[PDB]
RNA sequence: UGUUUGCAAUUUUUUAUAGUAUAUAUCAAAUCAUCUUUAUGCUAUUCAUAGACCUUGGGUACAGUAUAAAAAUUAUAUAUGUAUUAAUUUACAUAUAUUUUUUCUAAGAAAUUAGGUAAGAUUUUGUUUAUAGAGAAAUUAGAUGUAAAAAAAAAAUCUUAUGAGGGCGGAUCCGCUUCUAAUAUUUUUUUGUAGUUAUUAUUAUAAUAAUAAUCAUGUUUAUUACUUAAAAAGCUUAAUGGCUUAAUCUUGCCUUACUGUUUGAUUAACAACAAAUCUUA
């Protein structure tokens, strides 16, 4: 065939897997011993400048997923085990539960202009500027239905701790970094204040907190972690508030200082941190989803509870 | 051991290590990953069996039988040939070697996988740089209402490489450029080469007239050819000399 | 004061100057990770193409038996389109008790426990 | 390391050759200033 | 344009006020032709109109 | 000019974590213990199983 | 594949991440850092105990990738690591234990239990991997539990009641919804009536079928994988069914 | 500098081993 | 021997060879502080070697399931027991400072620094939703939609052209001028709207038709382009105008916040002049 012959012909993956006589030959660390030198460096010596500096400028910088790259973070180690059971049971019975069937050649619907625009005969009207959103002063995004092709899912979680009291003991700031770190495993970000209040000796723009942020596998192991290891171990405790959602499919609660202790990675250690130090966090699931029924639903799916609230 | 075997490192690698080609090398997610590769590029290759037997069936079938006739038969396997394409790169844009190959200056031009790593290459940079010098020196809408390059074209004086929009001295441009194209498409065309001076200054009208310092035609180049002197036009190489090389210059004032 | 110095410390070995460089490989080095990463990529866009497989069938399945379910008369008496708009009713789909949590909860794990199912369970 | 100590001793040689020429052209530059 | 926005002329020709819609949609410009039948905004794909300005 | 962020993470283990039914799944942490046995956790909670009677 | 990647990046993350500071878990001169400096040096300073041996540092840190064949990558001998770690190698006061005195931690059960040895069709905890489906004998077809819809009762009421007639209210199970997800036709004999059969998906927790006293003419009853259903089931019946499956 | 500590350590092997020789040699006669 | 140790992989240049300008190698610089003792030490085992369990020692190990064969190796002062010397010479050990390897007290936890230039980011205010401690008032997370396989063709309406050096009156000057080209316009005349995966129907795994999905060879935290009223925030300071495609913000390198002279203006600055303001070479 003439498209058969297009093609590379010493083709490099069509070639046999390697022998054994060669593999108990194959000594990686021989070689080197062996050979009582220093094999010559190559002439290419590119590496990644520490700043970008435009798209023109004749160095340029390499894709994240670039071994040799200053930001590159090695891959997956394991699949977590709610991401596989999301996918293998409910990711079909979320589908089956919330389905409206569309009969097979319903028109597609024009989604409406919500900036309205001053229509009619009047000579005023051609140059008004759009109308404000009705109702709310900014536009709430619209939700979707849940399809084969839409299904809610988790993207990142960001863990944040506020320390209004580490403004007069530096301490208790040090030791909240210290506990997000080892809770999330990553370095956070040390946060500051915004407003001044003499009340509560509010003084602004000085650190007062941190947060981190986790995405893909490490927020789902972190909600394993949570779901089935940290929640049910707190003395009554009744679940999930029933108001939890900013209308958008994102989920926010919050944990106790005595409740963040009971974290398998601050519980080994506990020693460590001075007494009295462990701070309470604010844990914001960002969702996939598109409204708050729909995230609740998908929390549902993953084993949290919630009461009426 | 001599200089035409590669580099330093390569002909001490060479002569250090053992004998065996780099795709078999005994490393255990290496050669897992070329297996899934391996399975995978037969899948491509299947499906290249597949779609170039389902052309014939549309090739050989009377238009009458397509609700749309001649119309709608052309535009079917117009998608089906572009599928192809895609297919023919896909088998070999995961092969080590061939990005190996390709990096050397070693790859077979007249092959879709080489010219499309090619141009992949060209658009990451070369292509940005001349996208800009075309706009910020006015060659639009100057010269040309539109123009969107789509071939590469470096230009070198007495060997030196000239970048793009330099001020030159008269003394080098004196001699005909030598111009180290690349084509990205298949098959052999006919190229003109045309030279022309955008800001020669009329005095007695009060405006710019444009000038050819070079003219050719006829000049055959396919993807496998790289460098072609503008001295030996209708000598060496085949084409037809309108005009010959006249020395760049630019009376003493003018921009 | 001394446990505090231990925190720092932690810090100081994240610090951007003490973490390790990025990684120096050599030509074969680098190539062996293309096909490893190409690969990857590659595994991934089959087990994506499966997942997405088998939603459109799902989903196929029920447009099947809706469509024909919402041209049905029946049962007896009643009108065209009953049991199709009483199955695309929502009553209790986004609630509290929408999703039993004994369904949720349980995971999939690597090994099984020391009793994997239970067959004596009574109502 | 019979065949590589005659690179090394090539590459050796090559940039003791230019640390002759910087220097043998670094004490002529000193020279004109 | 000037430091204090003071809009100045370049060359010497006939002032013209346009508006250019493909540069920014909601912006109106002042300019200066050499011919004063001239009309601006120029369309984009017309070579551009200058002059030499020099003696020889 | 963008600074290129690098990313600073610590030292991170494989663990297993065995429930309090037995089932022993693989996690990624940063502790250094090898096996986290989890004596109360949601397969031995009334609040997630609901119908259990030995909890109850 | 996936087991030599994991094997790969774990390595990869090891010239990344920073290193490891014992002094932030353990104490100095205590039970819990003599055990961990014991089973370090067993490990060549290694803090980790799933990628073998590897200095990310030093004049062979480029020799990080693993030959074929090797066995440390294998999910096998990660855990048989992972468990011989978490013996305590040090009494509580600070003395190592003698090596016959170590008591080993208890292992993890085998996947395969013994359902899938003796192949018990009529068992829950076989091919603890796959779906498992009810399927129904009738005085003989096999088939999923169906009945009639009465005039009062909805799809998803009526498939709620036969499940507990045909099966027993000794189940626990969740109807997941009111949709069906599959539809059989049987047309007319022009005569005979037609069967217009729609399938709601229910998912079991817990518990066992039993067919005592059942209302319908049932006489047997087996937990069948999606590949068993095939060979046990008609062609047509299965043609319509099968698009309701999944992947495992 | 590694080469420094390397002929240093080299350097300080053979007093060893003279040292050991050495004292090898006074046991036997006494 | 700078640059990761298995092999011609970034840009330009130097030199040399073949070659008649090209080709290869080589060199330098830019981008980046990757850490480099091939073992001299350690570990296990064994053997002497005291004899009531001691120092120092000699072997042995054969390494892809890599290995004992380096998970991180320095110096120097004092002084102690063993032990040696021409000697506080040498070896050993521990008593303990002291230094080197930058590798262990978070500046990527701190500061509202305001100009030049380049790149990148582009609603930051308020309102509103939710959120341990937390309340009227503390922090954090949010708050528009669309597009991304690919079109071709016929005539007509202008407008432009340093297009055909068009034609005709007075090549490129000018008002008339046909033709072609480009953008725009027409509701205009339309044609096509696949392929791929799967479904259903008929036909004999394939073909055909309909229906649904479809930016995706790519580290899903995707990305890219476009869009998201007005006010408000920010821009040395009140107010007005303006900026969101930069005049704001962030970062890199900088100090044209330069010397001399000078152009044309502010319908000939302030209804004169002067001190002024913008701008050119
Ligand atoms: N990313 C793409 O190239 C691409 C292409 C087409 C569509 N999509 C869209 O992406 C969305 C779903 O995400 P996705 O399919 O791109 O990514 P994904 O869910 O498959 O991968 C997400 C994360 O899971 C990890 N992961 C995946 N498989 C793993 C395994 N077997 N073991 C361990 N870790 C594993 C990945 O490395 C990554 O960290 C859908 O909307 C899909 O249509 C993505
Ligand atoms: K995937
Ligand atoms: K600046
Ligand atoms: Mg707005
Ligand atoms: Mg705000
Ligand atoms: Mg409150
Ligand atoms: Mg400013
Ligand atoms: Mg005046």
């Amino acid at each position: 065939i003439p498209d058969l012959a297009e093609l590379e012909t010493r083709s490099a993956l069509d070639a046999p897997i390697p022998s054994e006589e060669d593999k108990k030959e194959f000594r990686p660390w021989k070689r080197a011993a062996d050979r009582k030198a220093r094999l010559p460096s190559s002439r290419y010596q590119y590496h990644p400048p520490k700043y970008n500096r435009g798209p023109l400028h004749p160095i340029q910088s390499p894709p994240s997923s670039d071994p040799i790259a200053r930001d590159f973070v090695p891959g997956p180690f394991n699949m977590p085990r709610l991401k596989e059971t999301f996918r293998t049971v409910m990711a079909s019975d979320l589908m089956t539960l919330a389905y409206i069937h569309t009969p097979p050649g319903t028109p597609k619907k024009e989604p409406t202009e919500r900036l309205r625009a001053w229509e009619g005969d009047s000579p005023y009207f051609a140059n008004r500027a759009r109308r404000a959103p009705r109702g709310a002063p900014e536009l709430p995004i619209r939700e979707r239905d849940i399809s084969f092709r839409n299904i809610p899912e988790i993207k990142e979680i960001t863990v944040s701790t506020f320390v209004p009291l580490g403004l007069k003991n530096p301490d208790l700031l040090i030791v909240a970094r210290a506990v997000l770190l080892a809770m999330t495993g990553t370095m956070p970000e040390m946060t500051r204040s915004k407003n001044n209040v003499v009340q509560w000796q509010l003084q602004a723009n000085k650190p007062a907190g941190c947060k981190t942020t986790i995405y893909g596998n490490a927020a789902w192991e972190f909600m394993d972690r949570l779901i089935h290891l940290v929640l049910p171990r707190i003395k009554d405790w009744k679940g999930v508030p029933a108001s939890t959602g900013d209308g958008s499919g994102n989920v926010q609660f919050g944990l106790n200082p005595e409740d963040v202790q009971l974290f398998p990675e601050v519980e080994c250690n506990y020693d460590m941190y001075p007494a009295k130090m462990i701070p309470g966090c604010h844990i914001a699931i960002k969702t996939t989803a598109t409204s708050d029924r729909q995230a609740k639903l998908l929390l549902q799916s993953l084993g949290v509870p919630f009461y009426s609230n | 051991g001599g200089p035409e075997l590669g580099s330093r490192r390569r002909r001490a690698a060479l002569a250090t290590t053992g004998n065996l080609p780099f795709e078999q090398l005994p490393y255990q997610c290496f050669q897992d990953a070329r297996k899934i590769l391996q399975q995978d590029r037969a899948a491509k290759i299947a499906q290249i069996v597949k779609e170039t037997e389902k052309i014939k069936l549309i090739e050989a079938r009377d238009a009458s039988e397509f609700e749309g006739g001649e119309a709608a038969k052309q535009t079917r396997i117009k998608s089906l040939r572009k599928y192809i394409e895609e297919l023919k790169i896909l088998a070999d844009i995961n092969d080590p070697e061939v990005k190996r190959r390709f990096e050397d200056g070693r790859g077979d031009m007249t092959k879709p996988v080489y010219r499309f790593m090619a141009e992949r290459r060209w658009r990451s940079m070369d292509y940005k740089i001349i996208a800009q010098r075309i706009s910020q020196f006015h060659v639009v809408p100057d010269l040309l209402p539109a123009f969107d390059p789509t071939m590469d074209v470096k230009l070198s004086f007495r060997g030196y490489q000239v970048s793009p929009g330099a001020i030159l001295d008269s003394r080098v441009t004196e001699v005909a450029p030598t111009l180290r194209m690349q084509v990205f498409d298949k098959g052999e065309r006919l190229l003109t080469v045309v030279v022309i001076d955008s800001d020669v200054p009329d005095v007695t009208h009060d405006n710019f007239k444009r000038r050819c310092h070079f003219l050719a035609a006829n000049i055959p180049w396919d993807p496998s050819k790289t460098v072609l002197s503008l001295r030996s036009v209708g000598d060496r190489v085949e084409g037809d000399v309108g005009k010959p090389w006249l020395p760049p210059f630019a009376q003493k004032g003018s921009p | 004061d001394p446990r505090i110095i231990n925190i720092l410390r932690h810090f100081a070995v994240l610090s951007p100057k003490r973490i390790p460089p990025p990684l120096r490989f050599g030509r074969n080095r680098y190539l062996r990770h293309w096909t490893i990463h190409r690969a990857w990529l590659l595994f991934r866009r089959q087990q994506r193409e499966q997942r997405e497989r088998i939603l459109m069938q799902q989903h196929q399945s029920m447009s099947n038996a809706c469509e024909e379910l919402r041209n049905t008369e029946g049962p007896g008496t009643r009108e065209t389109g009953y049991l199709y708009r009483v199955a695309m009713l929502k009553n209790g789909v986004y609630g509290l008790k929408s999703i039993p949590i004994e369904y949720a909860s349980r995971a999939l794990v690597e090994t099984p426990g020391r009793q994997a199912w239970n067959h004596e369970w009574k109502r | 390391s019979s065949v590589i100590a005659e690179l090394i001793k090539e590459k050796l040689a090559a940039r003791a050759e230019y640390n002759a020429r910087q220097s043998a052209l670094r004490k002529l530059q000193q020279q004109k200033m | 344009m000037g430091r204090d926005h003071t809009i100045h002329a370049a060359v010497a020709g006939y002032v013209k006020y346009y508006r250019d819609p493909q540069l920014h949609p909601d912006r109106q410009y002042i300019g200066v032709v050499f011919n004063r039948n001239d009309k601006l905004p120029y369309p984009k794909d017309a070579p551009r109109k200058r002059k030499l300005g020099l003696v020889a | 000019a963008t600074f290129v962020p690098r990313h600073r993470r610590p030292y991170q283990f494989t663990q297993l974590v065995q429930l309090s039914d037995g089932s022993t799944f693989t996690v990624r942490t940063t502790m250094p213990t090898a096996l986290y046995k989890s004596a109360k956790d949601s397969r031995n909670h009334l609040l997630w199983q609901p119908s259990d009677k030995s909890l109850k | 594949f996936e087991e030599s990647f994991y094997f790969y990046q774990k390595r990869l993350n090891e010239r990344l991440t920073a290193p490891f500071r014992k002094d932030f878990y353990f104490k100095k001169d205590t039970a819990a850092d003599l055990d961990w400096r014991i089973k370090l040096k067993e490990r060549h300073g290694v803090p980790a105990k799933d990628i073998g041996r590897y200095n990310p540092r030093g004049r062979m840190a480029w020799n990080d990738e693993v030959l074929v064949g090797s066995q440390t990558s294998s999910r096998k001998h990660m855990v048989e690591k992972l468990l011989a770690d978490a013996e305590m190698r040090v009494s509580e006061d600070g003395e190592e234990i003698p090596a016959e005195d170590r008591v080993p931690v208890e292992k993890p059960m085998p996947r395969r239990t013994e359902a899938d040895e003796k192949g018990d069709v009529k068992r829950l905890d076989r091919a603890l991997d796959k779906t498992l489906y009810l399927v129904v004998k009738k005085k003989a077809k096999w088939m999923f539990p169906t009945g009639v819809v009465p005039t009062d009762e909805g799809l998803h009421e009526t498939a709620a009641r036969i499940l507990a007639e045909s099966a027993g209210v000794n189940m626990n199970t969740w109807i997941v919804g009111r949709v069906p997800v599959a539809h059989h036709v049987v047309r007319p004999v022009f005569l005979k009536k037609g069967e217009k059969i729609f399938f709601l998906k229910g998912r079991i927790m817990a518990g066992q079928a039993d067919l005592t006293d059942n209302l319908h003419d049932l006489v047997d009853f087996k937990w069948l994988t999606q590949e068993e259903l095939r060979s046990t089931l008609a062609e047509e019946y299965f043609h319509s069914v099968k698009g309701m499956f999944a992947e495992r | 500098f590694l080469l420094g500590i390397k002929e240093r350590k080299l350097a300080k092997a053979d007093r060893r081993e003279e040292y050991r020789r050495r004292v090898r040699e006074k046991r036997e006669q006494r």
